[PDB]
RNA sequence: UCGGCCGAUCGAAAGGGAGUCGGGUUCAGAUCCCCGAAUCCGGAGUGGCGGAGAUGGGCGCCGCGAGGCGUCCAGUGCGGUAACGCGACCGAUCCCGGAGAAGCCGGCGGGAGCCCCGGGGAGAGUUCUCUUUUCUUUGUGAAGGGCAGGGCGCCCUGGAAUGGGUUCGCCCCGAGAGAGGGGCCCGUGCCUUGGAAAGCGUCGCGGUUCCGGCGGCGUCCGGUGAGCUCUCGCUGGCCCUUGAAAAUCCGGGGGAGAGGGUGUAAAUCUCGCGCCGGGCCGUACCCAUAUCCGCAGCAGGUCUCCAAGGUGAACAGCCUCUGGCAUGUUGGAACAAUGUAGGUAAGGGAAGUCGGCAAGCCGGAUCCGUAACUUCGGGAUAAGGAUUGGCUCUAAGGGCUGGGUCGGUCGCGGCCGGCGCCUAGCAGCCGACUUAGAACUGGUGCGGACCAGGGGAAUCCGACUGUUUAAUUAAAACAAAGCAUCGCGA
RNA sequence: GGGCGAAGCCAGAGGAAACUCUGGUGGAGGUCCGUAGCGGUCCUGACGUGCAAAUCGGUCGUCCGACCUGGGUAUAGGGGC
């Protein structure tokens, strides 16, 4: 029951947090997810001919 | 254990000198013929029943034909 | 310990065998002068030599 | 962004050991951990394995060099001198 | 796509400690289909009796353990829980019998 | 003729070291007994059976052809461009190499076990009202075969700048990228033989004073993840530190030799199966607030493995499940002083005291905001300030598939094509947590327990981290890097 | 279990260059807070014919390193260390 409430956002707040924001959700893990999601999208765009090699390589570095 | 694939290999396996006994296990889906040799237990799996019954009467004599049911 | 040598196990075997009461008929012998086994050993009170 | 003004690689030492000792070890630690261009295969993969031992990852060539640099200025003049004396020795 | 579960009220009705008519009268308003009690979810779940046998036939995914949950709820309401006991006598079938001393 | 372990021997129940697992069984033993499945090493002289070696061409003849006879010549296997593969695949002294055989730390990824979620069963719990509810349970060993999956600094084609590929980070490439196609290793995962006959859960029926009794049914389908623990792998970092040895096993180089005259053949065989054997010693139990040491059933000491739910950053603290226990060598009745341990205290706030000793204040997280000084790294959580509950929402952060212009037709379906423009990207399905914002709301209470820095200005000493008088001194003492001096060419 | 965030790297901006600034990434250190462990500051607390011939309570120091620890070895008395 309490887990279902926490899905909707209850009991999260500011007075319910004891660990650091990085201890609760690490920045390195957040960066990995973002890199994996974005690099996957760029790859799928390259093999579907939406972008070429040169636009892919510019955006990969970006 | 070793799994015998086709029918013929089981016959001369059962006709070996070290073959102690053959056990027949009737499952819901298949019939298994397990001959107990010196090193391995050779199992032959028969899907249907007419071939299993045919194999039952074609077994070499003088060998234990223990039925597991 | 559980791991032991044969010489140690044989040593412990003798100590078990001689740690027993005197037989009751000893006290009936002529001129006995023995009341009890005075060399009785308990595993917790006194420890063995080894 | 540039993270330190002057300490650079010796920022790992904190405030310890003295500024001049950290400055002294700074240039040695930079050359100690640098990757040199291999003179055998041409790749920039010749890195220190142990003190005096320099190994290339590509051609797997191991060279005996200096403690902190791939070659010492002492040994370079020596190689030039030995070459000069050898060509003087024969004719 | 037909479930056809069965409830067997034989030993208690022959001892007269309960009647199958009332137990049938208990089920049709307590059975929930898609979370709604009453009207059997639009009549999709049907109910009938053989004067001892009460069979539940459904055309939607319907759990057998729900009948045991509902039957145990009836027995507690009628103070029969301390004597009777729902036991799965087979698949698609429940049967309530006495505690064996 | 060849022959250096160039040195006996001992030295590890945590190093090296072939090969046993599943089920049952006792009052007390089991990876040891029983049942069933394997496996390692050693042996076979009179050679145990197969298979391999290895059994083909040439010429004369006969023969309708096919096929038979004689003679001669081969034959210590074969396939793939390659990586390498196939069931064997002659070979000594000698030589070369490998494995054994290697630190610590970081970050990723694969696999398992556990945890979690959604259903289907079986049995229990609650039912005052509600709860399709809550709880329990819902197997497949070793060893083979096959297939996933992971890895490769392995091969072939080809030749790349408008450089490209690519990781969380990196890193890689004319010494051969990308791409296409292959090969190898690991395979603890899945399926299969083992295997359901066993085990387990339920519901029954008989009894052999104490049945591995008999029987019915079931042992199902999914989804998740920075989760935890093992394990496997990849890639880095650190070292004036470079993190054993030896038994033992294997591969290669070389070709001394051996084997037969064309035979149902030989030498030989790391291939399949079959036969025999594996001696000696240890093995119970405790392993600690009672089986050990401390004189004792002593609040001390004594090396390890496994490790659930909630909260939470968490192996914290607090509560709980499995498992365990009986409060630590006694109880009863009262509730004096003094004590030991723990709290509170109006007003004042260190006036107490050698001395703020002791206690108290602060404390988590978020958003701001942070001085002198400084070896420029720090100081720094400086200092200082605001907020924190509950409830109802709103945004944002992903993954999977499918995008056809159609009968011109028959393999209400399939091979090509006249047959069309998602190209500002849509449609459906599934899925974790996390952040931000808003409204409402309670006697302003909200890190509500637990967890959990008081701060600033200076002076002395020691640079720091480290160490020290076990049992009255942890310090400014010792050590330290740095600096300097001295001896020494064997 | 958290904090700080060294080198290396990416992007953007400013620069004639030299280079500089900003945002990320990365994860160093006899680094910090703090478990287990190791130690033993203060109460000059408890106890002081004790639980104990050195223990106990709270509070403490350190907690990736000159770290903690088992077993096997070596050094023996004017000697060892
Ligand atoms: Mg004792
Ligand atoms: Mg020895
Ligand atoms: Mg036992
Ligand atoms: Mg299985
Ligand atoms: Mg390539
Ligand atoms: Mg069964
Ligand atoms: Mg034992
Ligand atoms: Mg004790
Ligand atoms: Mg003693
Ligand atoms: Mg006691
Ligand atoms: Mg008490
Ligand atoms: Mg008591
Ligand atoms: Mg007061
Ligand atoms: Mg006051
Ligand atoms: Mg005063
Ligand atoms: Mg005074
Ligand atoms: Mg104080
Ligand atoms: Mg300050
Ligand atoms: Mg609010
Ligand atoms: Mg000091
Ligand atoms: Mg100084
Ligand atoms: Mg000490
Ligand atoms: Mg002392
Ligand atoms: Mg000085
Ligand atoms: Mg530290
Ligand atoms: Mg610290
Ligand atoms: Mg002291
Ligand atoms: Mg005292
Ligand atoms: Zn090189």
């Amino acid at each position: 029951k309490n887990t279902l409430a926490r899905r909707k956002g209850r009991h999260m707040g500011i007075g319910k947090r004891k660990g650091t924001a990085n201890a609760r959700m690490p920045e390195k893990v957040t960066w990995m997810r973002r890199m994996r999601i974005l690099r996957r999208l760029l790859r799928r765009y390259r093999e579907s001919k939406k972008i070429d090699r040169h636009m892919y390589h510019s955006l990969y570095l970006k | 254990p070793r799994k015998i694939e086709e029918i013929k290999d089981f016959l001369l396996t059962a006709r070996r000198k070290d073959a102690k006994s053959v056990k027949i296990k009737k499952n819901k889906d298949n019939v298994k013929f397990k001959v107990r040799c010196s090193r391995y237990l050779y199992t032959l799996v028969i899907t249907d029943k007419e071939k299993a019954e045919k194999l039952k009467q074609s077994l070499p004599p003088g060998l234990a034909v223990k039925e597991l049911k | 310990s559980s791991h032991k040598t044969f010489r140690i196990k044989r040593f412990l075997a003798k100590k078990q065998k001689q740690n027993r009461p005197i037989p009751q008929w000893i006290r009936m012998k002529t001129g006995n002068k023995i009341r009890y086994n005075s060399k009785r050993r308990h595993w917790r009170r006194t420890k063995l030599g080894l | 962004a540039k993270r330190t003004k002057k300490v650079g690689i010796v920022g790992k030492y904190g405030t310890r050991y003295g500024a001049s000792l950290r400055k002294m070890v700074k240039k040695i630690e930079i050359s100690q951990h640098a990757k040199y261009t291999c003179s055998f295969c041409g790749k920039t993969k010749m890195k220190r394995r142990a003190v005096g031992i320099w190994h290339c990852g590509s051609c797997m060539k191991t060279v005996a060099g200096g403690a902190w640099t791939y070659n010492t200025t002492s040994a370079v003049t020596v190689k030039s001198a030995i070459r000069r004396l050898k060509e003087l020795k024969d004719q | 796509q037909v479930l056809k579960f069965t409830l067997d009220c034989t030993h208690p009705v022959e001892d007269g400690i309960m009647d199958a008519a009332n137990f049938e009268q208990f089920l049709q308003e307590r059975i929930k289909v898609n979370g709604k009690a009453g009207n059997l979810g639009g009549g999709v779940v049907t109910i009938e009796r053989s004067k001892s046998k009460i069979t539940v036939t459904s055309e939607v995914p319907f759990s057998k353990r729900y009948l045991k949950y509902l039957t145990k709820k009836y027995l507690k309401k009628n103070n029969l829980r301390d004597w009777l006991r729902v036991v799965a006598n087979s698949k698609e079938s429940y049967e309530l019998r006495y505690f064996q001393i």
